[PDB]
């Protein structure tokens, strides 16, 4: 019986962890892209800037 | 970590707009200086007059 739950528990880590990571991915890459569209936001504030460029 | 590289992402494009602004600066400035030139020779000319 003991056993049997530490395996059920096993499986369930198994999968978390799955989940956990695709969300890590994404996350990462989501910080990436808050950064550039800051870095061109400053740029935003260039006081030359013409308004087509 | 990140936060470190968001602040020096920004740093850097922040410096490129003071190079930025020293651009548009300098041009100005260099237009003014024959602004000056030009009323210098004026003012030469009024005497004369």
């Amino acid at each position: 019986q003991a056993q049997a739950q530490n395996s059920q528990y096993a499986l369930a880590r198994t999968f978390a962890t799955q989940k956990v990571s695709l969300e890590e991915s994404v996350l990462s890459q989501v910080t990436t892209a808050i950064q550039t569209a800051q870095e061109k936001i400053v740029y935003a504030g260039n006081g030359t800037l013409s308004d087509d460029d | 970590a990140n936060r470190f590289t968001a602040n020096i992402k920004g740093l850097t494009q922040a410096s490129r707009n003071a190079n930025d602004g020293i651009s548009i600066a300098q041009t100005t400035e260099g237009a003014l200086n024959e602004i000056n030139n030009n009323l210098q020779r004026v003012r030469e000319l009024a005497v004369q007059s």
